């Protein structure tokens, strides 16, 4: 049957960064995995958030909030820039 | 101070028995500032007080350290 991954999404974003660079298997494994993890992480504690406050829908300012939980200083301030564009360049389009 | 009795309280230390000379009082209150407010609320606290009281005895990005 069909089971899915991230991989692929993976190697434009690597080509992205690097045009010509190759990647192995058990690398793409690796990646597969830990992308799995990072978003168990947020998920749940994002979630969690929500009870916090009873509140009862996951919005993005969880997610922000959330990332400010986990990912060290300078690398969250650039990520929560790149979620803020995101979702402006989303929602202005 | 919040307190005017304790403003009276305080200016009467010399103005009793005993005093052979003329009391004469300097506030100090400082022109367009807060302490304006608080001395017209002394006043109210003040009227709301003696009203009664005189009755009462007359009758980053894109910046990676790495």
């Amino acid at each position: 049957s069909r089971k899915e991954s991230y991989a692929i999404y993976v190697y434009k974003v690597l080509k992205q960064v690097h045009p010509d660079t190759g990647i192995s298997s058990k690398a793409m494994s690796i990646m597969n995995s830990f992308v799995n993890d990072v978003f168990e992480r947020i998920a749940g504690e994002a979630s969690r958030l929500a009870h916090y406050n009873k509140r009862s829908t996951i919005t993005s300012r969880e997610i922000q909030t959330a990332v400010r939980l986990l990912l060290p200083g300078e690398l969250a301030k650039h990520a929560v820039s790149e979620g803020t564009k995101a979702v402006t360049k989303y929602t202005s389009a | 101070d919040w307190n005017p009795q304790a403003d009276l309280q305080a200016m009467d230390r010399a103005h009793r028995i005993g005093q052979k000379k003329q009391v004469k009082v300097f506030r100090l209150v400082t022109d367009n500032s807060v302490e304006e407010k608080i001395l017209e609320r002394a006043t109210q606290k003040l009227r709301l007080d003696q009203l009664v009281i005189q009755q009462n005895r007359t009758s980053n990005p894109t910046k990676r350290e790495r």
